[PDB]
């Protein structure tokens, strides 16, 4: 079948795991290096998050696999439980491919940029995690929206 | 028309809107409530563009240590 | 006093022992895990590395207090004395007018970001050596006395050998705005 929607959520779980790392959401002493694709990234060493992770790509794969898939949104929410921080991937499909790995590497660096200009979260946040999909009348990249604060 | 909200994540260790309960997860009061806020929009302040504030002047020459660190 | 000195030499300390352990400029057996504002971080063991990376921001320690500092840059230099990569710490300090541990958990950030460092640039060929560049706002032959602290650690100008970098691409690490601190900090890399 089609494959490549199985290495999409496989880094995208490096994604999520990028953010949380990075966001600073507690002391991320959880973390460990792990090598994938002959890059490391800090992968939280913590199983119940891990089973979080997995079971939210894992419902979420299909949806890659049949083209439904219009956005994927992670949302920080404060300890008042509001939003403060949106990270939208929008995602276009296609209107041996391993060889181009620097494009793995390339999105990561993407992400690590969008975060260096961001101001410092509130103590306490937690996240959740939005998929956006539609196959009404139509008629991968992202981007971030960040709150006032 | 379809929005996924998978519902977890611990603490210190008209379209569609399809919820991701998760099991005995009941307890932070009204759940759907709270749910509510996070699908909702707000006020964003657009993204800063970065700019170095001191670029590589031609003219400033730096300082350097006399010693090299040393190797292996 | 003025102490933001101290906080930031601290900083810069645990900062270049991260970097050379990140780029691989020394081997990993000469590091040790250590913690430093709640982060896991990487260590040196090496007595006379320890003892160079203190003198070193002992001396650049009174130019802070004095605020003269627009940069402080650790270059990696190939076998053959030419900058590779350049991490910037360009520094701005506002006019002053309580506790400081909010400085702490603000540039816990910019060693989490100096992490991925690793996954955002090449692997560096082998035998790299570091140095560290000041650029200072005023003139820098002006306040040259006011680093000769220590007797045995005389320090010199650097030449466009260590220093010039033919179109580096930039890559944005961090920014961070406050009412006692503002600081960024990126990273100049080679074409390659």
């Amino acid at each position: 079948g089609q494959v490549v929607a199985d290495v999409l959520c496989e880094f995208l779980e490096v994604a999520v795991h990028l953010i949380l790392y990075v966001r600073e959401v507690y002391p991320v002493g959880i973390f460990q290096k792990r090598k994938k694709y002959n890059v490391p990234v800090q992968m939280s060493c913590h199983p119940e998050l891990n089973q979080y992770i997995q079971d939210t790509l894992h419902c979420v794969k299909p949806l890659l696999e049949k083209n439904d898939v219009e956005k994927v949104v992670v949302v920080i929410l404060d300890k008042e439980h509001r939003p403060v921080e949106k990270f939208v991937f929008e995602i276009t499909q296609p209107p041996l491919l391993s060889h181009v790995e620097q494009l793995l590497r390339a999105f990561i660096l993407k992400i690590s940029v969008c975060d260096a200009v961001l101001d410092h979260n509130p103590p306490g946040c937690t996240f959740t995690v939005l998929v956006h999909t539609r196959e009404a009348a139509t008629r991968m990249q992202l981007y971030v929206e960040e709150r006032a604060h | 028309s379809q929005v996924h909200i998978f519902w977890g994540a611990p603490i210190a260790p008209t379209t569609e809107v399809i919820l991701h309960y998760r099991p005995c997860e009941s307890d932070p009061t009204q759940l759907p409530k709270i749910a509510e806020k996070a699908i909702q929009d707000f006020p964003t302040r657009p993204l800063s563009r970065f700019i170095p504030w001191f670029p590589y002047d031609g003219s400033k020459l730096p300082l350097r240590p006399k010693r090299s660190p040393p190797a292996s």
